[PDB]
């Protein structure tokens, strides 16, 4: 109604939050045993050689 | 892993929308009472019970009843995300505290009693003859999911 | 109009707002106000259907 | 009125003052359990009360004496200057936690029962056994008010 009490108005809304994270290990050994006797298995007649293996 | 959230809605100036400010002072409206602010019966770190919007009679005892309603506490110590006065106070210590009183526009949302309850018709009865406005009629908001 | 003594009597206006800030650098207010009427002089001409499924 | 205060003292390296790298195998001293991190009779979201040094079983139950003594609790969610996990695991839960066992130079004092009671000498003789040394030779440290 004209000429009586006004309105008012509202606010908003605050929010925060946290989080985590996770952790993804990988590992693998050479021995000498793994290449002492065996061929170059994609040739005749080569040894094995440990950078086959590396790579 | 549900994740540490925190939250805030509100500010002060919902209780309070609006005074009579006089020119020559302007703590016209507000008054100063001791209330007991830790429960004198409670541990150091319990977190205080008192909330903005809680009525408050002659002396600082919070009502829980119409005829004991005097002001309305406003004190800036318990307002939103003020919260780092875990253990301050021993229990049973008494704190300053600030109460509207006279010549302010209060919203009825948010008074309460004591204990939680609303405010009836008889405390609003109450503390109109102190010279305040009881609105009501507040728009309030809606927030994203509704169409509007 | 407004209703406010400023324009009481002059041609209304869409919205009106108005920013207040009080002098004595304790408080500011926000103030708006607006007044309109809707009219539908032809109700004869709108027909509603109900859809059953 | 008090103050509040917060304070930090020691680190990992003064529970785990020694420890042997194995060329082939990095984690070969340090074995994975499982723990109830909050108690199942904890208020919902309290803070939990384990803590780095508490012995623990191989089964991952604290132990209360000699026999159930396997390991000591190492775990990055204990150390002394760490809060994250307030409320993040629900009442009951369990979650990985990581254990030394192997090749460590453990200090003696810091090392704790389930209920806080020091280490007593047949809970250092099962701990030996698995090949860790325990020596207590720590030199301490003096701050203030005493001429060293």
């Amino acid at each position: 109604q004209r000429g009586g009490v006004r309105q008012h108005l509202a606010n908003d809304r605050k929010k925060i939050v946290n989080l985590n994270i996770p952790f993804f290990p990988l590992d693998r050994s050479i021995d000498r045993a793994d290449i002492q006797n065996f061929r170059e298995f994609g040739t005749e007649n080569a040894p094995a050689t440990v950078d086959a293996e590396v790579q | 892993a549900k994740a540490h959230v925190a939250t805030l809605e509100g500010n002060y100036s919902d209780i309070v929308l609006g005074r009579v400010v006089a020119f020559g002072d302007t703590g016209w409206n507000f008054k100063e009472v001791d209330m007991t602010f830790i429960a004198d019966d409670a541990d150091a770190d319990s977190k205080t019970t008192l909330f903005a919007g809680v009525l408050v009679g002659e002396d600082g005892t919070p009502a829980t009843a119409a005829a004991g309603v005097f002001g309305v506490l406003v004190d800036r110590k318990v307002l939103p995300g003020v919260d780092h006065y875990i253990g301050v106070f021993e229990p049973g210590e008494k704190v300053p505290m600030v109460l509207a009183v006279r010549g302010l526009t209060l919203n009825q949302l948010k008074l309460k009693y004591a204990d939680g309850t609303a405010i009836d018709a008889a405390g609003i009865q109450a503390l109109e003859a102190q010279g305040n406005q009881v609105t009501d009629k507040i728009v309030g908001t809606q927030f994203i999911g509704s169409v509007l | 109009p407004s209703d406010t003594l400023r324009d009481a009597n002059q041609a209304a206006q869409e919205l009106y707002v108005f920013f207040k800030e009080s002098n004595y650098l304790r408080e500011a207010k926000i103030e708006s106000e607006t007044s309109f009427l809707t009219v539908n002089n032809r109700p004869e001409l709108v027909v509603k259907s109900t859809g059953k499924f």
